């Protein structure tokens, strides 16, 4: 009620303002937007109006793109908010997942790029092209890929700003060999790629949770896991997924505060790691 | 009376679920 | 993979 008020308010802001810049295709696109979220309102599709609001966001990143000189960034914001707007009337029922995790992966390159992580933040683009061209195409089996990279590209940029430079470097590697598989198509690649990032997530959040040889472990195990993702080995999967079932249990024994079974899970998971490397 | 402050970024995604 | 977060409220006026 008050809200979709509230959003409405917003896009028609940024009309008028893009038009004082000189952005006629983005003003225009905030118009429609403020058409189509009206129109969803006298018809109560709450569907249509959460798309609205993201539709907004990605408006807003186009705008401060723009006054930032990331002008590729604005034009791939841009293209995201008309593939957004013809898959209302279109009738996709995935339109709103897709487009989320778009916007999501644009927030990280225009973030990344005021953080002075210009590596991550050209990383970022590359995956939001390439998730714009599958939803522009008809492709499906990449956005599930998609996914997956946005998460690991968050997992750089928040380890960039906690000071875990070991672990944004493999989260950045990490994106690469994804990205790379996604555009080649090695599918038992990617069956890799998602098992590391969960590592990943591992290292990040025991790193936060007073948990640092916990971490140093899953950075190890990640570290393994990449020079036997370019050795190419399924063996490497089951291998790096035994020690990922042992590092969450002393991650999850930490959270419920046993730290006898913390301990346990910790040495095991400890000498997996080291047969691997032997 | 002044413009209304942006839209807050969307929250990142949830992480992947544990294996 | 885990179902998309909903949207938080927005803040208050300053």
């Amino acid at each position: 009620e008050e809200r979709i008020k509230y959003v409405i308010t917003v896009v028609e802001q940024i009309a008028k303002d893009a038009h004082r810049n000189g952005q006629e295709e983005l003003a225009k696109l905030a118009e429609r937007t403020a058409e189509e979220a009206k129109k969803a309102t006298e018809r109560g599709e709450e569907e249509t109006l959460r798309i609205v609001y993201v539709i907004v966001v990605v408006l807003q990143i186009a705008l401060e793109a723009h006054r930032n000189g990331q002008e590729e960034l604005a034009k791939l914001a841009l293209r995201t908010a008309e593939e957004a707007i013809k898959a209302t009337e279109r009738g996709e029922e995935e339109t709103l997942r897709i487009v989320y995790v778009i916007v999501v992966v644009l927030q990280i390159a225009l973030e990344a790029h005021r953080n002075g992580q210009e590596e991550l933040a050209k990383l970022a683009l590359r995956t939001a092209e390439e998730a714009i061209k599958a939803t522009e195409r008809g492709e499906e089996e990449t956005l599930r890929i998609v996914y997956v990279i946005v998460v690991v590209l968050q997992i750089a940029l928040e380890a960039h700003r906690n000071g875990q430079e070991e672990l944004a470097k493999l989260a950045l590697r990490t994106a690469e060999e994804a990205i790379k598989a996604t555009e080649r198509g090695e599918e038992e690649t990617l069956r890799i790629v998602y098992v590391i990032v969960v590592v990943l997530q591992i290292a990040l959040e025991a790193h936060r949770n007073g948990q640092e040889e916990l971490a140093k472990l899953a950075l190890r195990t990640a570290e393994e896991a990449i020079k036997a993702t370019e050795r190419g080995e399924e063996e490497t999967e089951r291998i790096v997924y035994d020690i990922v079932v042992v590092l969450q249990e002393a991650l999850e024994a930490h959270r419920n505060g046993e730290e006898e079974r913390a301990k346990k899970a910790l040495d095991e998971a400890r000498r997996r790691i080291e047969a691997t490397e032997r | 009376l002044p413009p209304l402050p942006p839209l807050p970024p969307l929250p990142p995604l949830p992480p992947l679920p544990p294996l």
